[PDB]
């Protein structure tokens, strides 16, 4: 296979998809700092409270 | 959720501690109140010794 259209067909579909995932990953990255955050604010509280 | 509750928990465990600290003032009152009874007594048997003496 070789034609120019097609590669050019499967760029584009390419760059929609890399669209996609990265909305996809940008989802995680906001998990993961909110497990974070939960985790970092859990532990202040448990050595406040001890205090 | 242990430290949220825990800040009351711990604001209850001071007014438990409160309530043993003053059974604890009351038991010693009692002792101390007896203990001068005690001698108190024991003052009024030496004046009732001193005066049978002095006839």
């Amino acid at each position: 296979g070789i034609n120019p259209t097609l590669f050019i067909a499967q760029l584009i579909n390419f760059l929609l998809l890399i669209f996609i995932l990265r909305a996809l990953l940008y989802r995680p990255v906001m998990n993961l700092l909110n497990e974070r955050t939960r985790r970092i604010e859990e532990s202040v509280r448990d050595a406040e409270k001890v205090r | 959720e242990q430290l949220a509750n825990a800040r009351r928990d711990y604001e209850a465990e001071i007014a438990r501690a409160r309530q043993e600290a003053a059974k604890i003032v009351a038991q010693a009152q009692e002792r101390a109140k007896q203990q001068e009874a005690e001698i108190i007594a024991q003052a009024r048997r030496e004046a009732e010794r001193l005066k049978e003496e002095a006839r």
